[PDB]
């Protein structure tokens, strides 16, 4: 096309448009399975802190 | 207390030693002994069957059924076994009990797997409410003499059809026999059905004879012994023909366990209802699903539960039956229990049947109730 813009240029674009929500999401999806198995260790003998511990 | 059996072919084994290919002249042969009039007993096992319409006469089973017809030491339980039968075989309604079990005498791939699916495990599960059926007939209060050979008779039954629903499912897949003689080899091995009467029918259409220790006439049999006595054929006011086929009839009845009051009508048809007058009256309704639940939650629990109630303990089944198992947790090991959560509407229709006659129990595990 041009020097300046060539034609390969949409594919960075396209890979920090994906890693954003795709590392965004292995993170949140860390935080709530931990999180998770915590919480349902944890409300087995106080189930009134059930919705506290959210 | 009521039937004890054996395998052992080397204690009387002369009488399997030579080459015996004749039904004739065999008595002779089968005295062996000082007694006479009971060695004739064992023989008559074949005897009205030993000549007309069978192939080669002597089948290599057809003398373990003959030889192990032990009535060297008793000779009265077996005796009023075959005072009964053929008595009970002068009947139409016995007649017509043995014609309802018999004739006259792509997408496709996976719904004709399933339909062989299906039948490996129906199969499946009604094999094992006869295994748990004849620790039950082991308790005392029962008999053994009818009530196991009989049921023994189902379970070898469903154990070749749900052999052939799976070896048809492997075959039907593996495409879109040798398999079926090797596990109806294998079904003979170890322990072996206790000796009952012939059966023989006579009438106009011809001279049969049926086994016993075939799955078609033991469901044929229990169809005859279900339904209650009616208001004629026990009357000395009919003197005919009715009261040595009627007392034969309430005689097997009461040696299951039913009393004459039981009815126990089958269900099995290609229509909606059965009729209106013979329906079971709301308190063995109700205590007739407190058993399917019992051979539907537990592999166990069929056995203790009868045990219960043949004590007048029947209000004690949800306490009896209850044990504890483990369990990871995201805790630890909590070892939490399973119990039977009988309602105490179904607890109470426990109470009012005093003991599960085997004919309702046998009904039950053929899915007839």
């Amino acid at each position: 096309m041009t020097e300046l813009c060539p034609v390969y240029a949409p594919f960075f674009g396209a890979i920090g448009c994906a890693s954003a929500i795709i590392f965004t999401s292995l993170g949140a999806a860390y935080g709530t399975a931990k999180s998770g198995v915590g919480i349902c260790a944890t409300c087995v003998l106080r189930p009134d802190l059930l919705f506290k511990n959210i | 207390a009521s039937v004890s059996e054996g395998v052992l072919r080397k204690k009387y084994t002369k009488f399997f030693q030579e080459n015996i290919k004749t039904h004739l002249d065999l008595k002779q042969a089968l005295l062996k002994e000082e007694k006479p009039e009971t060695a004739l007993l064992a023989y008559s096992l074949v005897s009205p069957s030993g000549y007309r319409g069978e192939p080669l006469t002597e089948r290599k089973i057809l003398e373990v059924v003959s030889l192990l017809d032990e009535v060297k030491v008793d000779g009265d339980t077996y005796q009023q076994l075959k005072n009964t039968f053929d008595s009970i075989s002068k009947d139409p309604r016995m007649q017509v009990s043995l014609e309802n079990q018999y004739p006259g005498k792509g997408v496709g791939l996976l719904v004709a797997t399933g339909r062989e699916l299906h039948k490996a495990s129906v199969n499946g599960d009604a094999e094992a409410y006869h295994h748990q059926l004849e620790q039950i007939s082991q308790l005392p209060g029962r008999d053994q003499r009818l009530s196991m050979p009989m049921q023994q008779t189902l379970a070898i039954g469903h154990a070749m059809l749900s052999a052939e629903g799976a070896v048809g499912a492997t075959l039907g897949m593996a495409t879109g026999y040798g398999l079926n003689n090797e596990v109806q080899d294998q079904l003979k091995q170890g322990p072996m059905s206790g000796v009952l009467p012939r059966l023989e029918i006579s009438n106009v259409k011809g001279d049969f004879t049926f086994s016993m220790q075939e799955p078609a006439a033991v469901r044929a049999l229990m169809a005859y012994l279900g339904p209650k006595e009616d208001t004629s054929m026990s009357s000395p006011q009919a003197p005919k023909e009715a009261q040595e086929m009627e007392a034969a009839r309430l005689t097997l009845k009461q040696m299951l366990g039913s009393s004459p009051n039981e009815h126990l009508v089958p269900d099995v048809d290609s229509l909606l209802k059965l009729s209106d007058e013979d329906m079971p009256s709301q308190t063995e309704s109700t205590a007739n699903g407190a058993f399917k639940k019992l051979l539907s939650e537990d592999w166990d629990w069929l056995m203790p539960a009868v045990r219960a109630m043949d004590k007048g303990e029947a209000g004690k089944i949800n306490e009896k039956l209850t044990y504890k198992l483990p369990l990871d947790a995201a805790n630890g090991r909590v070892y939490l229990d399973k119990s039977p959560n009988l309602s105490d509407a179904q607890l109470d229709a426990l109470d009012k049947l005093g003991s599960p006659s085997q004919l309702r129990l046998m009904y039950l595990a053929e899915g007839w109730i």
